[PDB]
């Protein structure tokens, strides 16, 4: 999926059940893969430390 | 970098009810998620990418 | 870092002997992992032969003949902390030291069991 | 330019945010509040936690099919195994709590159906042995919501409770459960119901295990109803936040 | 400085900050007490390191070659480009246009080669280093006419000594360097792709200016470029994959990041 | 012709600079030079969003 | 009382109504303007017919297939063979000019899809060789919109861009290009996307044959996707218009 | 400064400054003149040399280690930890938490190994010193292109001049450095006990930067620590046995103090 | 921006210091900084205890 | 700089191939300019083998016997960036990978054919 654009989107659908998990991943932004390649990540590489609140926007 | 000391959190999403469509329409959908920093990030210590590599000049 | 480096471990003939080598890397640890599980036999022969070896995301099971088949890394991921080995069929001569390596620059951590079989 | 049918309520580290609702039922107009030192009798200072004990807290969701009679929940039992809020009660003598009720359901404007949301306090329910009491464990279902019967329940040598839907378990009409604090969602107009329930007993603070302040009932009027082609299963999850919570009698935990 | 968290209280109103729309293409630019109860904290943090001027004014070697006291290459000529380093160029390669003063120091190093040569004296060798600006002659050989240096600045350095250092006033015939050109020098469009008169500084030129020894002797030269009073304009997307041709920004395909055992998964 | 400035020290002091070259561009990094504008990258929109009221 | 989602923009004897739009976004924060008797370089006058180079110029449409990779544009090449502004240019050395891009889509409740509208400046591409660069042809199509690859395209000897929509031709990654002005469109929530972008170079006047500013891509990161009995084919109309042109050094016509 | 003596004259009272009581855990506090008379005295003696700035403020060889200019041994490299000598150590685990300036300066000396090689002609050596921050790419190899120092400080030593010196600022996640930590890193509590994220501040990597002779080199590095506007918090009781690891407060166990051949014995 | 201060001299004289780094963690020691509390270590009790009283 | 330096030609035989290796030059070049044609046979004999070359303003068509009076220059300008050779007889043997070389101080540029005859 990281060689498509399917990487980027997350799947939902219409399930006979509750309480199941779309997704779930660290707060991680410097080391996860998930965030490593963001404009976040991609500038926290070239800081040690990092310190204040993040924003996630789901559409 | 990794770090278990400095553990950051678990970021998790569930369904609080079901996707419920009606009938000739898609059942599966898809979302998208965009990540930001608020107006208190800072970041300190310059060091150098990981990322890129190289071995010989260009 | 490795939980526990000096230990010895006690078990009968046959019982399969699991040997633990769970470690922790600091953050300036940035280099390439390589695993190395040497072994120092009990007869007095040449000492720090190895028998298994981990290193570019690959296994090596023949580096001493007596063990053949016999070492498998206990758990897949390898490059968690949890880098430990279990010899299935426990012998007589398996008594010896085992050393274990993990080397990741800059640092190298190094663990050292004793194994006794009854 | 706010939208009249837009809303968010944030209570401790929780948010809800309802695109699509009716409005909010402020109990009988009383806001939640503490304990004044007029009306107060429990000489001991009382504990106060406030951000942990007050925040939402999301109980299991249910289905509702096309035939389901109803289901009722004992607000104060429901959240006696959850969070803070259930230890606190574990290891404290006295307690006095306020509500807010969130009922959540969606559907597809294609989907047509009804349901009643009402907070009933002290919702004393009848038993089918007519010389019995109901069980503990017929009334009070923690981590579970207890259904109503459609076909009247037997009547034997038991402690069942009646769950006759129409009765409602309390003998009365199920038309005349307006009277109480309620909202109404109709998947062709509301998307949700909120409510707020401010504490009411006769006495000052009460034990929070053997007594139940408020009960939580939904029960559909007009069924669930839609076309071949569309989405059968249609959940139901419903959000409960203590608000001013207080305890005195601090002791061993037990009950 | 940073901002200041401030405290807040349980709201039940019709104000929905979280509920939005990410089409407009407007940051949401939602605080944490927006969302939830906060307490008021006074942060000192301050974003310091983080301007353009602290991340681009370091010295970065870009280029290393050498050249000999004797045999065929007794010269080493490079033009100025800062492409050749991935390193550098990167961090450069983060917004298109950059304004700034460069200074140069360069590391000269001199290793004696094997040789049968018997009785070696040496004596201190001497470097010099010559500036050629675009269109300014090019020495032909080591001893040719052209290192008199007349117009061209030149600097002289002995070995054990600091290494030499000079400061170059911001050079283009434009108002900004550009990192990224979309276009053919050719109005014809018949040319290599992204060529540009733009961003075209000299040659520097390293000889010895004495043999110093009958041995043979091979000298190392390193070039240093550090950025000042740097400016930069209209931000763009870091490189994902390694740079193939300093020309070129020919890349090969990469996977946009690295794959995980499933979602949900909370390690590597 | 001296410049004293204030150095960079930590919350919860002074140095003097002299320019010995008239070239200007042999002057040292304007490191001390901090200044915020993200309003053109987060939101060049034509209308100004007000949180509290919803986007459409 | 006007709706938030209602617009008209009116550029000379053309006007666009958009009655499902999400706002306008006028690239850094600065609206085209012309050039200041202090910022200028050519000393001769030079020539602005404003009223007809500035006008709404509609390209051809696409479709959006539910395979279709992404399309991209060169803004000052697209329009160099419409109208006066293509002829303008054939006579005149220098050019600079801003533009108003108002990407155009609609499709019905049921249909379900996403679009990204983003103008990147200076947008060199990279080619599959690793040793040539891309041909005249590949890269710039006059009349036409190039299209994205999903598939790599193959290396060999020969000038093809490649068109890696992931990369998106700049070895990026596609998900950083948010960075740039851009809009999106949602099936759901909009018809429609408006970008104004200021005229942006390092030199005050450039050459507008050999030399483009900026490119426009609309790449779909969600798959357009639809239930059967629904409308199949669903096009995609772009209109640019040039905002505030002028041009300097009159010659003879050619490029 | 310190207290001046005051006179005193033989006093017959009910106060008793000489009785009390040591269970209060308060110290006693009573000069010389509430017990026996004595004369007025005016001291000049100052308490300045037992401050902690001026204990704390001097240079201490932490760690030395060699690299050659051939062979297998190309390039050493050490993480910045002040628990490698005894002597600096000590002094610091006086107190719990020590927040301060570090200021290093490095000793770099070559010596020519033995070897048959002949013609022997050695160019001046020039050492290049880099410093890594956590989390930093660290070189594989001494020809390898980490070298570049683009983000990484790095200092380049050429033999012959003064020794090269940086300052650096005090660097910790936490408030203040924890010379010792009781617990465990993993909420599980199963790791190595007493590691903390804290008093992590970086490798030091340090080659030749040409061979300079056919013949073999090898050149040993000294690191000094010296603290600057050091702070102390909770003073604890001074280390009694001798140090075994680094890494853990292990100690063997040892007499309280050295023997005397009985009490009422003026010598050891 | 010179600070003169008094050099450290027996009892029973003056030095000019200049800073040229802006960094601050790049100036000298402070070794002119005698300050004495031991209040707390030796008599962190909660009542004071007067001397001439009897302890207890 | 050449103008897609590798690429690949195919042509019938006996139908005149035809190399171009148009460049353009940087500023900073000053330098005497020097073109070397170097053919490298398919053979896999030795290769690098100088065939045409063009130094000091002159032409020198006497380095590869094979190709003998059969490699000119197409243009007569050569200072100007057109810099091509055309084969007038394509043969079988001609198949091979022909580098061309433009070499003006500061600066080497160079470009890669590899020629398929039918």
């Amino acid at each position: 999926k990281v060689n498509s654009m399917e990487a980027y989107q997350i799947p939902v659908r219409s399930n006979e059940g509750s309480g199941t998990q779309v997704f779930g991943f660290p707060l991680q932004p410097g080391y996860s893969s998930v965030f490593s390649r963001t404009l976040l990540g991609e500038i926290l590489n070239y800081y040690t430390h990092w310190s204040g609140s993040i924003k996630l926007t789901f559409m | 970098t990794s770090d278990e000391y400095t553990a950051g959190g678990f970021i998790t999403c569930w369904y609080q009810t079901n996707i419920v469509v009606p009938a000739d329409a898609q059942s599966s959908c898809y979302i998208m998620c965009f990540v930001s920093a608020c107006n208190d990030f800072s970041v300190r210590l310059l060091k150098d990418t990981p990322f890129i590599s190289q071995q010989n000049f260009f | 870092s490795i939980t526990t480096p000096e230990e010895m471990i006690e078990k009968a003939k046959g019982e399969t002997a699991y040997l633990p080598c769970k470690f922790t890397l600091s953050p300036e640890d940035q280099g390439p992992l390589d695993i190395e599980w040497l072994i120092s036999p009990a007869d007095n022969q040449k000492v720090d032969q190895v028998i298994i070896l981990y290193s570019g995301d690959k296994i090596y099971d023949d580096y001493y003949p007596d063990l053949k088949g016999r070492v498998h890394f206990t758990s897949n991921d390898l490059k968690s902390g949890d880098a430990s080995i279990n010899v299935t069929n426990l012998q007589l001569s398996d008594i010896g030291t085992y050393q274990c390596k993990v080397k990741k620059a800059p640092g190298v951590a190094n663990k050292k069991i004793h194994l006794v079989v009854l | 330019g706010y939208s009249d049918r837009a809303r968010s309520i944030t209570l401790g580290n929780s948010t809800i945010t309802t695109q699509e609702c009716a409005n909010v039922v402020v109990g009988y107009g009383v806001w939640p509040d503490y304990l004044k030192d007029s009306e107060a009798t429990a000489e001991d200072q009382p504990t106060q936690p406030d951000v942990a004990t007050c925040r939402f807290y999301t109980l299991d969701s249910v289905q509702w099919q096309k035939t389901s009679p109803g289901w009722w929940w004992k607000l104060p039992d429901a959240l006696s195994n959850l969070g803070l809020f259930g230890q606190n009660m574990q290891y404290h003598y006295l307690g006095r709590t306020g509500y807010t009720v969130h009922v959540q359901c969606n559907a597809s404007k294609f989907h047509q159906g009804c349901l009643l949301v009402v907070c009933v306090p002290e919702a004393e329910m009848g038993c089918a042995t007519l010389d019995n009491t109901p069980s503990s464990a017929e009334l009070l279902g923690g981590d579970s919501a207890k259904e109503f019967a459609d076909k009247p329940v037997a009547s034997g040598s038991n402690k069942l409770v009646q769950r006759v839907v129409y009765n409602a378990g309390m003998g009365v009409g199920v038309g005349n459960l307006t009277i109480f604090p309620h909202q109404w969602i109709n998947l062709r107009t509301n998307n949700s119901a909120t409510i707020v329930m401010p504490y009411t007993n006769s006495v000052p603070m009460d034990n929070m295990f053997r007594h139940n302040n408020v009960t939580l009932m939904v029960i559909p009027f007009v069924p669930l109803d839609y076309c071949p082609g569309s989405t059968t299963y249609v959940p139901i999850t419903v959000t409960i936040a203590p608000m001013c919570a207080e305890y005195n009698g601090l002791r061993l935990a037990g009950h | 400085r940073v901002a200041d968290t401030v405290g807040t209280g349980p709201t039940n109103s019709e104000a929905i900050p979280a509920l939005t729309a990410a089409e407009t293409g407007h940051t949401s630019q939602v605080v944490p007490g927006d969302t939830m109860q906060t307490r008021h904290v006074k942060n000192y943090h301050s974003r310091s390191e983080s301007t353009i001027e602290n991340f681009l004014c370091r010295s970065a070697c870009v280029y290393f070659t050498e050249y000999e006291n004797s045999g065929a290459k007794r010269y080493a000529e490079w033009v100025l480009t800062p492409r050749q380093a991935a390193q550098l160029r990167r961090k450069l390669e983060f917004f298109t246009y950059v304004r700034f003063d460069l200074e140069l120091t360069f590391v000269i190093t001199s290793t004696q080669q094997p040789s049968t040569t018997q009785n070696q004296d040496a004596q201190i060798l001497t470097h010099q280093i010559m500036y050629v600006p675009p269109g300014g002659p090019v020495p032909d050989k080591v001893d040719s006419y052209v290192w008199q240096t007349s117009t061209n600045p030149s600097v002289f350095w002995t070995e054990g000594n600091a290494p030499p250092r000079m400061s170059i006033p911001f050079l283009s015939i434009g108002n900004a360097y550009s990192n990224f050109y979309d276009g053919w020098s050719e109005f014809s469009r018949n040319g290599v792709y992204g060529i540009n008169t733009l961003n075209n500084m000299g040659t520097l030129y390293a000889r010895h200016v004495n043999a110093g020894s009958t041995g043979p002797i091979k000298s190392t030269i390193r070039i240093y470029f550090k950025p000042k009073h740097v400016k930069a304009w209209i931000p763009r997307p870091p490189r994902l994959c390694q740079y193939e041709k300093a020309k070129n920004v020919n890349f090969q395909p990469s996977g946009v990041t690295t794959t995980r055992q499933s979602i949900t998964t909370m390690t590597n | 012709g001296a410049q004293v400035s204030t150095q960079k020290t930590g919350a919860h002091i002074h140095y003097t600079n002299i320019n010995y070259y008239k070239d200007a561009a042999s002057n040292s990094a304007n490191r001390q030079d901090f200044t915020q504008d993200p309003g053109k990258f987060t939101e060049p929109v034509k209308d100004i969003m007000i949180k509290s009221l919803p986007a459409l």
